[PDB]
């Protein structure tokens, strides 16, 4: 009913956090080898989309997930809510679930898309968390945002094998609310859920344990001559 | 029944489109939204915050805290202390809050704001000429050719005179973030107006510089920032 | 369908009947139309909102300096109130006994000193009846007032950056995948002297990153100005004051496990003595818990 | 809401610049050899559509791009905004972009279409530009409209190889505003971005360096006898 | 849910259709539109502008500036100086602003406007007969058969008498741009009314001719102009 | 969806909610309905709008001739004003010192002379305090008044075409892919004598096309009448005047790099002497910068 | 440390040549010498910055430059 | 800039003359018969609290040298 005027575009409307983060980007790639694939939902894997969320300490957003597959003939996705056991293979009895939400599609028809509202449990997502899940003396303490949530996971199977094995998960943050701004990251990520930038290039032989920053600052011959 | 038609671009999937989507997990109740300090609704407001320019980036000084400050001493004749070629793709600007917000966008507009801060003792005194040569001009090479552009005289013992506002002087309405000869934005250079006079001969000054956007800064055409690269998978 | 309860109108419609099924969020208007700066960022002057709340005295201890106080995120600290709170249980307010200025061990600022950091509330865990209420309560929230004070003469030189980073997550000192240890990120009042960078820095037990340029988390200095900060320039001012509210997603967190702030002090420009012969100057930090609340009383979580 | 009366047709409505240039024509052809293809967006390549824009010195228009492919099974297009590096191959890590807009489609479903608004940067596009990007003494001066803009480029990859390799890009100028009229071109284009008409037919051997106009004027035996 | 039907011509892609399309790059802010002199809203207004007809196009004269003018001298008996067979596909008209706007459209209507201009000295004088023979008539071969159609007497020393307006005389409502015997539009020929009398025997006149559309000109059915051909790819 | 804020109505609807996603553009009406010529083209008579702005005198120099002035694109030159301008910086208006008639080197018009062209503002770069303001300023815009004057007797014959081409982009003299040199398209006041066409014309250093029939750009003469032009016929008039506004997409451009006009003078019909023995006549060109604006002052861009 | 002086146009004539006639002089005299203190700096720069203000020109010609 | 030393007797500049090569002011001198201008002279010399000595900055109309 309501006619809801907005505008065409304003000056910096490119730059508002809704439009800045409101593009659907790839958060992970999996392969269907054995007809089964599994992906734990996170933005930690892809360094470009990870760097944009990390301008902000806290985010509250819905996400819509779009599955781009080169396979064919039929597929099932099962969103497994936290705290239970996901199907470990195709032909697993746990693919029959009265409750766990799942989505069937035929990849040649369209691209399946659904929405996962804000599950954060904390009232916002921690991009950076300075604290531990277990108390002081505890033997294994996870540091950072890893214990603070889990967004679920997506199990994939293929009922008709047919074409390629490559699944791509594109998700779009929508309805974003971002809070405490942070410096952009200056250095290439070397891990997931970890903020450490030291690369440690080698493994097997000599000249091990020399490790690199991998920063983006580059030099100039002379100040004042630029 | 109803004669619908599906034009071209119907079954498309566009990354940047805007469309409603079915909610898996219906009836899900989101946890309540409290009041967290610091809400940021737009990413240009990060570009507005002063941030130090790595004005000393050379062979040895890169990767250290000394990359942020220039040493000035007393000299008999004017010298060109520093040059900040004005590009948002250049390591000087690209690594700041201004430049690294603007490297997501393919071109920009508005005024840069450059503040200088001298770290010395209270007895030192100095006069500096901060000159912006507009697009199309050569880098000055001497102070008499630098003074003929936009310039301010930055005097110690005030610290109201530090900030030069790089004006927006351009043919087109927008300037490309990636430096090119067509849109190139010019040069901000620092000179000795008179001298840096220490309290004792052999004294040493140290100069820092910041950059932030002016309220009329604008950007458009979001893109992939060159400021991040993933060369191997994160595990 | 559903709806909900150069200028283009549009009929607001949820085709799928739900919120969060809706598309991206724009700025609505009821009638036709026919912003540039955020003062909350940029660290206001605590007069830029109001000065009635402030010569600075909390709870039996006095600071005499307060137009140059920076009010972090332009928000004044305040109690959790209601309606933003999870538990209905009435929190405890220690007020003037646990809300007071606690001055920590001074640290020599020398030539070559890379920096220092303190985690909060952690630095205060042994301090007074604030540090007692941490252990005897499940949860808690507090705002802080950080007063950093370093005095040298007119002959000295050099500058510090005093910044307060919400959720400052340290990087491990290098190489493989390790979580920094609980003990190295909870140093106590002594904080952590940044001794690096070097290739020789010890890697064991999850020790934190020693590199001050990358903020120990991998993000440059000079962009550290996006947080609430002050720059102490020995040519100009000797001291600093920062008023932080309680920043967190949760109304109250543990305070033993979660450090929701970090006080980082970086010698941006080194300390050079003048004609004077003084090669080092103390830096002193004075923290005041302010508007602190505790709930979920139990036996002391102390080991 | 508003009922917006126009007309059926008026007399010369065929000839107004909106209808004259408002047909979707082919601006370039590429081939998917290696599964990758790339096209820098320009109208300089096709002489017929180039001749129509060049009745006018300045144009301001949106463009909608329609991709006609004989390939199948899936494809990705990535619009790479200026000033960054485009993906150089399929399986390039730069096909994962948090920001660069891209469009997936399955060629057997439909023809993908999107719109690129006016990017001109100058308030209109230069069809002809009489000046140089670099100053006087500069060593390499590009003459003409080549420096004045770049409309981006379109990167193409194929996730499922399947059928043919031939991509065709049809774009339609829409919302056109044309300004300074010029004489129609009388001569066959010999280059891109260059207004020179001399053909230079041969290369290798003798009788080189004789070059042709290739104009469209043809003779008649006698004036007055026509 | 709603019983839609997809008729024939639904999933079609038609070059000439009109359809809305999703905007890649949303929120993009176009650079402002200033006032540029010379806006042209319709391409018939180019056809309205006078343009010289290559009235001398022969073996030697094509490709040179001399292709635009005819030489007239004093002659004892009338001659037929020039013939402009009226077709928009003919090199005479096809290469002008009129004819090359009309070669995009498959047929036309309205009046041509043909102006003659004599370049000679001020002492020369002449009377010319400009005659348009309607569709269906032969080309006259002598002046007494040319005068019986539409004609004007173009006199030097006036230059108000130069322009002949080719009337629209046709059976059908439109005339095909490509010459065919069915719709053929006739012939404009130039004759000596009296003589071209130079100030001195042996003098020489030079005649130019222009063509433009009249305000009632109309065109339809846009097509590929024969006036451009691409025989090899542009690189 | 969206909408926006023999006769067929239609509901204006943006299905995709945006401008520029909309389809092709027609001519709307609010109520039912129930154009042929553009005088801006066709080069009006400068009385065809108004003559109050004009005996022609700009800035201390006089022309006495002004109903036969052609006003290019029916628009009178005027200052950039506002709201069409990019920079807020106040431009400089030299007015009568740099806005004045500058007469260039006369050129013999002979039998066999193919033509001449001058690029603008370039021709004026060394002329007076207009040519000084080019170098000392980043940008600039100017309208011009071109007065072309060639006088012969009643015995002479032949005609010229005096045309002003916006953005006249020269073709390279032949063959391979080369940009014409900066120096050959910036000849100065002397302009460029068209010496071709021939197969023997030199090809080096990007020299421009010498063929007058194709306008050096590949488009015929006789269609050159679409630009602002006058035809000087020695049987009728000896002179010419053309008033061009500032044509460009940009409010202000460099003026050293970008030549936004060209003055082309083509001997449409050759020059034939009569009983007189004079084989050649001078053609003189007089250019007046008019309503010129300069901004972005700097050191002289002069090498 | 500094000085500022705002001079109008002083002359009997409304406008003079400016090449031949110098209608002002800026004189800077070290009234008391420069003595360094405990510092070792024996000399200091003096800088002069002149702004033409409310300038008018008339009688345009070819550059009087030689 | 000019070094101010021990024993430096003084300096003078003639106006408009000092500006004759400066910018588009110094261009308008040559291309015009006449002209008038007011000036703003900003003289700036900075030393420390240890230094000493004084200058006289004066503007003399029609300063005719001996």
């Amino acid at each position: 009913i309501e006619t809801r005027y907005v505008y065409n575009t304003n000056t910096n409307a490119e730059a508002d956090v809704e439009m800045f983060l409101g593009r659907s980007a790839l958060w992970g790639k999996v392969t269907l080898t054995r007809q089964y694939a599994k992906w734990e939902i996170n933005f930690q894997e892809q360094a470009h989309i990870r760097k944009k969320f990390e301008f902000f300490t806290y985010l509250r957003f819905d996400m819509e997930v779009t599955i781009v597959t080169n396979n064919k003939g039929l597929m099932q996705i099962m969103f497994v809510p936290p705290g239970i056991d996901h199907p470990e293979t195709h032909d697993d009895r746990k693919w029959d679930s009265a409750s766990n939400p799942s989505v069937f599609f035929q990849p040649k028809s369209g691209f399946p898309r659904f929405t996962i509202p804000f599950t954060g449990l904390a009232s916002a997502y921690y991009m950076f968390y300075d604290g531990y899940d277990k108390p002081k003396g505890s033997d294994n303490n996870e540091y950072g945002i890893a214990p603070t949530n889990d967004m679920g996971l997506l199990c994939f199977r293929t009922l008709d094998n047919s074409g390629g094995n490559d699944v791509k998960i594109y998700v779009k943050p929508k309805h974003i609310t971002a809070w405490v701004p942070r410096p952009p990251r200056a250095t290439q990520y070397t891990h997931k859920y970890s903020t450490n930038y030291h690369y440690k290039p080698n493994s097997s032989g000599p000249d091990e344990h020399v490790l690199k920053d991998r920063h983006f600052i580059k030099t100039r011959p002379l100040i004042s001559s630029a | 029944g109803l004669p619908t038609r599906l034009p071209s671009g119907s079954q498309q999937f566009m990354t940047t489109e805007d469309e409603q989507s079915p909610n898996i997990l219906p009836g899900f109740h989101p946890s309540k939204k409290i009041h967290i300090p610091g809400m940021i609704t737009n990413v240009m407001h990060m570009a507005r915050v002063d941030s130090f320019i790595p004005i000393n980036n050379i062979q040895g000084e890169v990767g250290k805290v000394s990359m942020y400050y220039i040493t000035v001493t007393k000299k008999t004749v004017t010298e060109r202390i520093l040059v900040l070629p004005l590009e948002m793709s250049n390591t000087l600007f690209a690594t700041t809050l201004l430049g690294e917000v603007l490297n997501y966008y393919a071109n920009w507009s508005g005024s840069i704001t450059i503040t200088f801060m001298c770290v010395c003792d209270a007895f030192s005194t100095g006069k500096f000429l901060v000159a912006y040569t507009p697009p199309g001009g050569k880098l000055p090479e001497d102070r008499k050719q630098a003074m003929l552009g936009v310039h301010i005289i930055w005097d110690l013992g005030l610290q109201s005179s530090c900030t030069i506002v790089v004006p927006w002087i351009s043919s087109g309405f927008y300037r490309r973030t990636k430096a090119d000869s067509f849109t190139h934005g010019g040069y901000v250079s620092l000179w000795y107006q008179t001298a840096f006079v220490p309290p004792v001969s052999g004294g040493t000054g140290s100069i820092l510089a910041t950059c932030s956007a002016c309220p009329d800064m604008s950007v458009r055409m979001l893109r992939d920032s060159p400021m991040m690269e993933q060369k191997n998978e994160l595990q | 369908g559903a709806q909900v309860s150069s200028v283009i109108k549009y009929f607001n419609i949820n085709y799928y009947k739900d919120s969060a099924s809706s598309g991206l969020s724009r700025q609505d208007f009821s009638q036709d139309p026919s912003t540039l700066t955020n003062p909350a960022l940029m660290s206001p002057s605590v007069e830029a909102c109001g000065y009635s709340d402030r010569q600075i005295t909390i709870g039996n201890s006095t600071i005499t300096t307060s137009l140059h106080t920076v009010l972090a995120y332009g928000e004044w600290p305040t109690y959790l109130s209601d309606i933003d709170a999870t538990s209905v249980d009435k929190p405890t307010h220690p007020e003037t006994s646990a809300d007071r200025f606690y001055t920590l061990d001074s640290v020599e600022w020398q030539v070559g000193s890379h920096g220092w950091w303190w985690k909060l509330p952690d630095a205060l865990k042994d301090m007074g009846v604030f540090g007692q209420n941490m252990y005897y309560h499940s949860m808690g929230r507090s705002g802080f007032i950080i007063h950093t004070q370093c005095n040298a003469t007119k002959f000295h030189s050099g500058a510090l950056i005093v910044a307060v980073i919400p959720e400052h997550q340290l990087a491990y000192v290098g190489g493989v995948k390790v979580n920094v240890g609980y003990d190295h990120t909870h140093p106590g009042q002594s904080g952590h002297q940044i001794r690096g960078p070097s290739q020789s820095n010890d890697r064991s037990g999850g020790k934190p990153d020693e590199d001050p340029l990358f903020n120990c988390n991998g993000t440059l200095l000079g962009n550290i100005t996006i947080f609430p900060h002050q720059i102490i320039n020995l040519r100009t001012n000797n001291s600093s004051t920062i008023v932080v509210p309680y920043i967190n997603c949760v109304p109250m967190d543990n305070m033993l496990k979660h450090n929701n702030l970090s006080l980082v002090i970086i010698p941006l420009v080194p300390l050079r003595p003048g004609s004077s012969g003084i090669n080092s100057v103390p830096i002193t930090v004075t923290i005041a818990p302010y508007k602190s609340e505790f709930s979920g009383a139990m036996e002391a979580q102390r080991q």
